[PDB]
């Protein structure tokens, strides 16, 4: 009886783990920052409305520079577009057109794009021949690519559906480091702002803590009802913002080890798509299935605003790092930037 | 079946990883998110609007 | 005005980009997009083998008409998750082995069957059923009974009968009978004229797409 | 226009 | 990445000829291409341009109506058919390779060159025209302008380019302040607006040339005199 | 000994009739458009058509109060051209774009793999341009001749055809015979045709491809094939009655009747008018609001 003895022991750690994040639970975060105020509406109108692409945007990652986006559609195409002029920079024909993500490296050169081909293709934006070359095809998920996240020229963390997170040598085309431990198809990344540590969030409802060096989880975080679609990490890198089916946004805590604040609305029902924060992350955006985008007061939870103007499901979302505008990209075939 | 006394044992080595780190009170992480949200306030430009002189997307 | 001459440049440069977009997705919304599913070891690769470790696309042209089948067997994960990245697809080619009846597979083929019929990123696309395996079908049915599968089968156990009776339990699953044809063939080792029955459905398909898209519904 | 309904109403000739 | 250039040599006055450039190397119709001449022992001096797609032509005021700039890009080749050649046409005759879009380096890649032999524009100002240089010290190459070349969108349209002795020019910096590909980070640029600077850190015996001065900002495209770096 | 004379209470309710459509198709074109652009393809004709029928119906109390009047036009010369023109270029341009999505079906429905470059070139914004810019010049006679003037047979001002900035008096007959003709032709001859055939062969692949052996796809077939003949009669009998007594009066001038047949054409004329303006009312609800995903948009778009 080896196997049930793992098993309850293993419950009992769980039992061990759950009672120290509940003797840490001092005070709730809303119990300590109802006295902040409310940061009030926050209005923001359409910028620009980038027009391009003829299929769901399904992806989208802005350039460190804050001006330049890449954006990936099912049309079978990556567009960088100049977001200060709505011009598009480049055109890159993917080889296969069903691309779930998209990552833009940043120091700009090289521009990440996967799906259900299993592929992370690495495209290199600056070559002396004025095209794009395809510089790496990274082979070895066996599952569709759920995120991609550079952390240099070189090194790109990759997740997927088969379960499993990567961490790549672009050089040599080579997983250095697989992160194992999800049960369910690891939906998206998060790179912290260190480019140390990272979080993925997958179809478990579990979201987990991951060491790009040391390649082992530091880390679980439950809470979550439904498949977790979107993390994303607090301009600190000490917290967490998790998007799921269950028209639920929350945020963990590193250090404290648990869920800090809810973000739901009875009159949400339908699931995230995409969360991020803002520059000083008073702000969470998160986008949904009801073609919306709500802006969270991370201090209080309470909805600031919306961002509504997609006709179609918001697939995706992003805050320049200068934290200037948000892009929101959608089903309906436009990205729209907003401030 | 011994290779799922290998699953149970290995995520029983990764619990037992995880229920030996260093957890901080509540407080005093929700004060640290406060602190940050406070101290960088003014460098957000969605949080506190920017004028439209310097607005690129003006 | 107001622009640089490198700025004018930049502009014309997006412009023919848009051109090349336009180009693209024009001849795009010409091609014929076909999700082939269907459960294991039924008749999938002998059909794909006849048309022309992710997902697997196989284009084929056929009278004036570009066809492109998008295979995602191997695609093991949770279906829930990138099953939208097909809703907008002509047709849905679903695969079915009569000879797996006996051996429950067919009730496994039944029940996938389902959920893609009755799927919400579904509801107005097609599905275009091959039941292949027929001659084994035919050598099987004489000795292990249909009743097998179904046990509420009465009837014949022949083949124009028993393979009759069995294309009607895969239709009864359309719930969406109002949105949606099923159309069903009974494909083999050697039928050659499969690309003949895609065709025609498919022009049904884009026929009744046109209908409701230019408003007669 | 030597006609009666030339005018009384609209719908003219080309 | 090749351009070369075919069809000079002697010609008559008021003749024709037409200067063939044999592209090899890059994506050809993605670039904007230029031809650039110089006189036998004179400066750089813009000609022609033919955009991507040979939607835009622009021409010099001195050979409008007479020169003819082509693109043939299923064949990667760039025409210019020269008509009525005066001895004022007796240069050196680049092709210029040129991208724009954001963050892009335009005029990085010159020709080799073809030698032909007939038998309210912004002022680039390069006040001087030599300078005896050591190797090891630093070096400023200044320019002016007779217009302020800083734009509304906060780009200044500067581009320095270096000849060495017996080659083609050769892209150092580019809106300015931009260090091209391929180029040491011993040179840079700094300016504001109507006036600028090129700055070589520790010189090298081949940092020795003609440094010229380009904008960007309107057309025609006016070069400097040509600042001269000798030993 | 013919005079021809009037029916006395044609004098108010032909002004009834006119503010009755005036309402109608001003109600329900304006739905269309508010649904089409406050809120896919054909969505072009049906906006460009509900644009023609509102622009149409839209300047009738002009003529309700200048036949309440008894034929008196208190409007002056330029209102005069300016409804003349709008009217004819509207009966023109909703014409063309009922001729227009005729054939943009004809591309779609009977063979759509052979005919998808087609309509990618000769049809869509290419089609409603073409089709406008061809009312316009072919309306330009009635805004040149429609005048004016009082003959002195009523002390009064009266919107009438000139025929003399064009002919002389000894050369109008030919003139309104032409233009009544070239009317006739382009604006119901040709048009008709097309969507008689188009519709002919979209009917006879509606019925090769909703089987009758299912009962949902035989409900499609009769509904389909019921909006066709539909949409063809609604033509037919509200455009056919005007061209109809027309040319009957135009050919009045050749064979004439023993004027109680010219004074039945003069009297009922005004009705065939009257008729004419039903098509404008009733086609929201046969090529826009018969699409019931429309129907939601509408009644989602104000409720």
């Amino acid at each position: 009886s080896e196997l049930d003895q793992l098993r309850q022991e293993a419950e009992q750690l769980k039992n061990q783990i759950r009672d120290a994040r509940k003797a840490c639970a001092d005070a709730t975060l809303s119990q300590i920052t109802n006295n902040i105020d409310p940061v009030g509406r926050i209005q923001m109108r359409t910028r620009r409305t980038l027009r391009g692409h003829l299929a769901k945007i399904y992806a989208m990652h802005w350039g460190t520079d804050s001006r330049l986006l890449v954006s990936a559609s099912q049309d079978g195409k990556l567009i960088i577009w100049d977001s200060y002029t709505t011009n598009k920079v480049h055109a890159i024909p993917l080889r296969s057109s069903w691309v779930m993500t998209c990552a833009y490296a940043p120091s700009g050169n090289y521009v990440a794009c996967g799906g259900l081909d299993n592929i992370c293709s690495i495209y290199n934006l600056k070559t002396r021949e004025g095209n794009v070359r395809v510089s790496r095809e990274l082979a070895g998920h066996t599952g569709y690519l759920s995120c991609c996240r550079f952390l240099d020229d070189n090194q790109i963390v990759t997740s997927s559906g088969d379960t499993t997170c990567a961490l790549w040598d672009i050089e040599t085309g080579q997983q250095t480091t697989t992160f194992t431990g999800h049960t369910g198809d690891v939906m998206s990344l998060s790179l912290a702002p260190d480019t140390r540590l990272f979080v993925s969030g997958a179809c478990d409802a579990s979201a987990k803590l991951w060491d790009v060096r040391e390649g082992m989880c530091r880390q679980t975080f439950t809470g979550h009802e439904s498949d977790i679609n979107a993390i994303c990490f607090f301009p600190n890198g000490n917290a967490f913002a998790t998007g799921s089916d269950d028209a639920t946004c929350r945020l963990f805590d590193l250090r404290a080890d648990q869920e800090l604040m809810t973000y739901s609305h009875d009159n949400i029902i339908c699931g995230i798509t995409s969360v991020s924060f803002s520059k000083s992350g008073r702000l969470l955006l998160a986008g949904y299935d009801d073609f919306n985008c709500n802006v969270w007061d991370a201090l209080k939870a309470d909805r600031a605003g919306v961002l509504a103007g997609h006709d179609n499901r918001v697939s995706c979302l992003g805050v320049t790092d200068d934290g200037m505008a948000v892009a929101t990209g959608s089903w309906d075939s436009f990205l729209k930037i907003w401030n | 079946n011994t290779a799922s006394i290998a699953q149970a044992r290995k995520l029983v080595e990764q619990l037992k990883m995880e229920a030996n780190i260093d957890r901080i009170k509540v407080s005093k992480a929700a004060a640290d998110l406060m602190a940050y949200c406070e101290a960088h306030a003014k460098e957000d430009p969605l949080l506190t609007p920017v004028p439209a002189s310097e607005n690129p997307f003006r | 005005c107001t622009l640089s001459a490198e700025d004018k440049a930049a502009v014309e440069r997006s412009k023919m980009i848009d051109r090349n977009l336009r180009e693209d997705g024009e001849k795009a919304a010409r091609e014929v997009k076909l999700l082939l599913l269907g459960a294991g070891e039924s008749g999938k690769n002998t059909i794909v083998k006849q048309m022309k470790t992710g997902i697997v696309e196989t284009h084929f042209t056929f009278k004036d008409l570009h066809f492109k089948m998008f295979d995602v067997g191997a695609q093991r994960s949770e279906r829930k998750k990138w099953i939208h990245c097909f809703e907008g697809v002509t047709a849905i080619i679903f695969c079915v082995a009569l000879s797996d009846y006996d051996l429950n597979r067919m009730h496994a083929s039944m029940k996938l069957f389902d959920s893609i019929c009755n799927n919400k990123w579904f509801t107005d696309t097609s599905i275009i059923l091959f039941l292949n395996k027929k001659d084994l079908f035919e050598e099987k049915i004489k000795k292990s009974p249909l009743t097998i599968c179904y046990p509420e089968y009465a009837g014949s156990n022949t083949y124009e009968e028993a393979a009759a009776y069995i294309q009607c339990q895969f239709e009864d699953l359309n719930k969406r009978k109002d949105t949606k044809e099923i159309y069903t063939h009974f494909t083999c080792s050697t039928d050659t004229k499969n690309v003949q029955f895609v065709f025609d459905a498919v022009t049904d398909v884009i026929i009744k797409n046109n209908l409701k898209d230019c408003g007669l519904f | 226009c030597r006609p009666r309904l030339c005018h009384k109403g609209p719908x003219g000739p080309f | 990445v090749q351009l070369v250039e075919s069809g000079g040599g002697l010609v008559q006055p008021g003749g024709s000829r037409k200067l063939s450039c044999s592209a090899s190397g890059f994506a050809f119709s993605s670039f904007g291409m230029h031809w650039v001449r110089q006189a036998p022992e004179k400066g750089l001096e813009w000609v022609a341009y033919i955009s991507s797609g040979s939607g835009t032509i622009y021409y010099a005021d001195t050979v409008k109506g007479r020169f003819t700039i082509s693109r043939d890009d299923p064949k990667n080749t760039l025409f210019l058919q020269m008509t009525s050649l005066r001895s004022e046409d007796t240069a050196m005759y680049y092709c210029v390779r040129s991208i724009y879009y954001y963050g892009s380096s335009p005029f990085d890649f010159w020709g080799q060159g073809t030698t032909l032999t007939v038998s309210s524009d912004i002022v680039m100002t390069q006040a001087t025209s030599s300078v005896p240089v050591t190797p090891g010290e630093s070096v400023s190459i200044s320019c002016r302008s007779s217009k302020s070349l800083l734009h509304s969108n906060g780009n200044t349209y500067l581009y320095w380019f270096l000849q060495r002795p017996g080659q083609s020019p050769q892209l150092l910096i580019y809106r300015m302040s931009n260090l091209a590909s391929g180029v040491p980070d011993r040179f840079s640029g700094s300016g504001s607006g109507t006036a600028f600077t090129l700055t070589i850190s520790r010189l090298e015996a081949e940092d020795v040339g003609v440094y010229y001065c380009m904008q960007h900002l309107e057309y025609p495209l006016t070069f400097g005199a040509g600042t001269k770096l000798e030993l | 000994e013919c005079e021809y004379t009037d029916w006395k209470s044609s004098g108010a309710l032909i002004p009834a009739i006119y503010m009755l459509v005036f309402l109608l198709g001003t109600t329900g074109n304006g739905l269309v458009l508010w649904t089409v652009f406050r809120s896919r393809s054909a969505d072009i004709f049906i906006a460009s058509l509900a644009v023609a029928d509102l622009t149409f119906v839209v300047t009738l109390p002009l003529w309700a109060t200048y036949t309440y009047r008894d034929y008196d036009w208190p409007f002056g010369t330029f209102f005069c051209k300016l409804s003349s023109y709008l009217i004819f270029v509207n009966m023109y341009a909703s014409v063309f774009c009922l001729t227009g999505l005729s054939f943009d079906r004809y591309l779609a429905i009977v063979r759509p793999v052979a005919n998808a470059r087609l309509r990618l070139r000769v049809s869509g914004a290419v089609a409603t341009a073409v089709l406008w810019v061809l009312a316009a010049l072919l309306a330009m006679p009635v805004m040149v001749l429609r005048t004016t003037g009082d003959l002195e047979n009523t002390t009064k001002v009266q919107c009438y055809m000139d025929y003399s900035m064009v002919a002389t008096v000894s050369s109008e007959w030919a003139w309104e015979v032409g233009l009544g003709v070239s009317s006739t032709t382009v604006g119901f001859v040709v048009p008709f045709t097309i969507m008689l055939t188009c519709y002919f062969f979209i009917a006879q692949t509606i019925a090769g491809h909703f089987r009758k052996e299912r009962i949902e796809g035989l409900r499609k077939r009769r509904r389909l094939l019921s909006i066709i003949v539909v949409l063809v009669v609604t033509f037919a009998l509200c455009w056919m009655p005007y061209h109809l007594v027309k040319t009957l009066y135009m050919l009045g001038s050749l064979l004439h009747w023993p004027c109680d047949f010219d004074l039945f054409l003069m009297n009922i004329f005004p009705y065939c008018t009257c008729i004419s303006y039903v098509n404008s009312c009733l086609n929201p609800f046969l090529y826009a609001f018969f699409d019931p995903r429309f129907r939601q948009a509408c009644t989602s778009m104000l409720c």
